[PDB]
């Protein structure tokens, strides 16, 4: 369990699908984050893999206009640009 | 998509 505290802009993502806390596991985060593409139905229809998040929150956060959640590394390497690991 | 999700 990576334990993390989101930034400020990745903080309010979360909130804005329920979350409640200021620290989390990865797992909660990836949860969260995975809740947000489906509640803005972000991903494409037919290959729902594909998310496109050109001007959205999500796109500003990751910095990319779109991506395949094939893309692992790219998609940790997104998300930790947004996060601190804690000490503990 | 999440099916492709949980791979993470």
């Amino acid at each position: 369990e990576t334990l993390v505290r989101p930034k400020p802009l990745l903080l309010k993502l979360l909130k804005s699908v329920g979350a409640q806390k200021d620290t989390y596991t990865m797992k909660e985060v990836l949860f969260y984050l995975g809740q947000y593409i489906m509640t803005k139905r972000l991903y494409d229809e037919k290959q729902q893999h594909i998310v496109y998040c050109s001007n959205d929150l999500l796109g500003d956060l990751f910095g990319v206009p779109s991506f395949s959640v094939k893309e692992h590394r790219k998609i940790y390497t997104m998300i930790y640009r947004n996060l601190v690991v804690v000490n503990q | 998509f999440m099916a492709f999700w949980e791979a993470l």
